[PDB]
């Protein structure tokens, strides 16, 4: 994993290209993806 | 002259309150700036 660069990454198959960082975004047990205003994924849980 | 230097001095000085205690003076130009905050946020919710 790589933080705070720009990356092309595959999490889980949700694809794309971001600047991973870190965040104190809290989720509930279930919840896998975070999404935006335009839907776009903004937000995902490492899963290892 | 100086009676209308009176009046005309005290005129300007209703000016100030008639801006500072009404929000709806500039009711135009706070609409120009909300329509274009409006017109590029829903062009955002699009890409929902
Ligand atoms: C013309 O009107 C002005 C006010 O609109 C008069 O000036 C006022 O006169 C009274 C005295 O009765 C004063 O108490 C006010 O302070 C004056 N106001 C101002 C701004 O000076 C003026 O006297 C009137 N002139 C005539 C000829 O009727
Ligand atoms: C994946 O393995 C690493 C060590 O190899 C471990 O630290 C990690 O906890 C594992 N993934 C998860 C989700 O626990």
């Amino acid at each position: 994993l790589v933080k705070n660069k720009c990356v092309n990454f595959n999490f889980n198959g949700l694809t794309g290209t971001g600047v991973l960082t870190e965040s104190n975004k809290k989720f509930l047990p279930f919840q896998q993806f975070g999404r935006d205003i335009a839907d776009t994924t903004d937000a995902v849980r490492d899963p290892q | 002259q100086k009676l209308i230097a009176n009046q005309f001095n005290s005129a300007i000085g209703k000016i100030q309150d008639s801006l500072s205690s009404t929000a709806s003076a500039l009711g135009k130009l706070q609409d120009v700036v909300n329509q274009n905050a409006q017109a590029l946020n829903t062009l955002v919710k699009q890409l929902s």
